[PDB]
C-alpha cells in the first residue's frame, strides 16, 4: 500500500501500545504483530497490525536489527511521527 | 522463529 505518516501522543507513564517482530537479522521489516487497545497506538487511529515501521521521528527503521528498534522506538516521547507502510 | 517485543 501507499507509505503513510501518522502521528502519535503518548505521555510519559505509557508505552507505545505496541508489540513489533522482525528486524533485520530475520531479513523482514519491524512489523507491528498487535495493536494493544486503549493505549497510544490504538488511540492515534493510524497504526495498523501488519505495518511495516519505516521510520520514526525521521530515524530509519528499515535495515534495523529488532533490539536496535526497540531501543530506537522505546526512547520516543510526546508527539512521534511514524513512517509506515502496509504490504 | 521471530522475536516479538511489547513497547
Amino acid at each position: 500500500g501507499p507509505i503513510r505518516k501518522v502521528l502519535l501522543l503518548k505521555e510519559d507513564h505509557e508505552g507505545l501500545g505496541i508489540s513489533i517482530t522482525g528486524g533485520k537479522e530475520h531479513g523482514v521489516p519491524i512489523l507491528i504483530s498487535e495493536i494493544h487497545p486503549g493505549q497510544p497506538a490504538d488511540r492515534c487511529g493510524g497504526l495498523h497490525v501488519g505495518d511495516a515501521i519505516l521510520a520514526v521521528n525521521g530515524v530509519n527503521l528499515r535495515d534495523t536489527k529488532h533490539k536496535e528498534a526497540v531501543t530506537i522506538l522505546s526512547q520516543q516521547r510526546g508527539e512521534i511521527e511514524f513512517e509506515v507502510v502496509y504490504v | 522463529r521471530w522475536p516479538t517485543s511489547k513497547i
